[PDB]
């Protein structure tokens, strides 16, 4: 139910990945930091499924993966922050090309302190069109968000985490 | 791509938000862009004013930040007459921000001192020009705002005041 997260940032790991399997396979309260980083195309990820919570930021970087299976994850509580300002920063995710496609987090509702940072993912789309003011806790509504800015949204929304039904905000 | 004039610009709101002097003193002498803004539109300049960072808030103005930057909600003088700055109000004022600009919901900087009761920044806003019969898109007006929040001697003073 409870794991911790890492403390490694940007910091080259190699392995790697089976650490992260250990560490977050069935973990659903991330006592931590949520760094998920480096992953090759080939990568499973699934063992994130079952995430929840995260008490301090989430770190998605510098991955070929075109998927991190988050859509379970409800609250970032950014009781530690990326570069002291980001609950959530993703960035340099890229390089059929590798990359994170679609960010779809279904479930994120509140972000409770701390930004968002989504930078550099030639891949990526729907990140800007998600209002994020609406996620942001009540007295979060100052934090920075920074980010970049694909076909539209699932019909059935325009805000949304990815191109299916199940994505809209 | 990074580049140079964002990235400077990102650590320019960071430190404008953490409250770091050295750093945007820094940032101003690197060429930083002062009036840089996030996603939602947010200044340096909001930030410090909302944040009750006063050195910060009179060196971006000495460098010439937009006073009356509007982000997705406000100017830099709601936010510090909303958070009880009076400090920050009176500079921003001096420095020539509109002591009448109305944000997204039609509120003016009295509406939300008024409503947050906050009394010596409502008299500095009046001192300064503030309209009391400006109304916000729910038709309220400062006035309305001090009584339903419970902030009576601000009414008086409104009422006084027209």
């Amino acid at each position: 139910q409870v794991c911790t997260g890492t403390d490694m940032k940007l910091r080259l790991p190699p392995t790697h990945l089976d650490m992260l399997r250990h560490l977050y396979q069935g973990c659903q309260v991330v006592q931590g930091n949520l760094e998920l980083t480096y992953l090759p195309t080939d990568a499973s990820l699934s063992f994130l499924q079952d995430i929840q919570e995260v008490q301090g930021y989430v770190l998605i970087a510098h991955n070929q993966v075109r998927q991190v299976p988050l859509q379970r994850l409800r609250i970032v509580r950014g009781t530690q922050l990326f570069e002291d300002n980001y609950a959530l920063a993703v960035l340099d995710n890229g390089d059929s090309p590798g990359g994170l496609r679609e960010l779809q987090l279904r479930s994120l509702t509140e972000i409770l302190k701390g930004g968002v940072l989504i930078q550099r993912n030639p891949q990526l789309c729907y990140q800007d069109t998600i209002l994020w003011k609406d996620i942001f806790h009540k007295n979060n509504q100052l934090a920075l968000t920074l980010i970049d800015t694909c076909h539209p949204c699932s019909p059935m929304c325009s805000r949304c985490w990815g191109e299916s039904s199940e994505d809209c905000q | 791509h990074h580049h140079h004039g964002s990235d400077l610009g990102k650590k320019l709101l960071e430190a404008a938000r953490a409250g770091q002097d050295d750093e945007v003193r820094i940032l101003m002498a690197n060429g930083a862009d002062v009036n840089a803004h996030d996603f939602y539109g947010i200044t340096p300049l909001h930030l410090a004013a909302n944040f009750g960072h006063l050195e910060i808030v009179e060196v971006l103005l000495k460098h010439g930040a937009d006073v009356n930057a509007f982000d997705y909600d406000n100017t830099p003088l709601h936010l510090a007459a909303d958070a009880g700055h009076l400090e920050i109000v009176e500079v921003l004022l001096k420095y020539g921000a509109d002591v009448n600009a109305s944000d997204r919901d039609g509120h003016t900087p009295l509406h939300l001192a008024a409503r947050e009761g906050h009394l010596e920044i409502v008299e500095v806003l009046l001192k300064n020009g503030a309209d009391v019969n400006a109304q916000d898109k729910f038709g309220k007006t400062p006035f309305d705002l001090a009584i339903d929040n419970g902030n009576e001697d601000i009414a008086e003073v409104l009422q006084k005041a027209a």
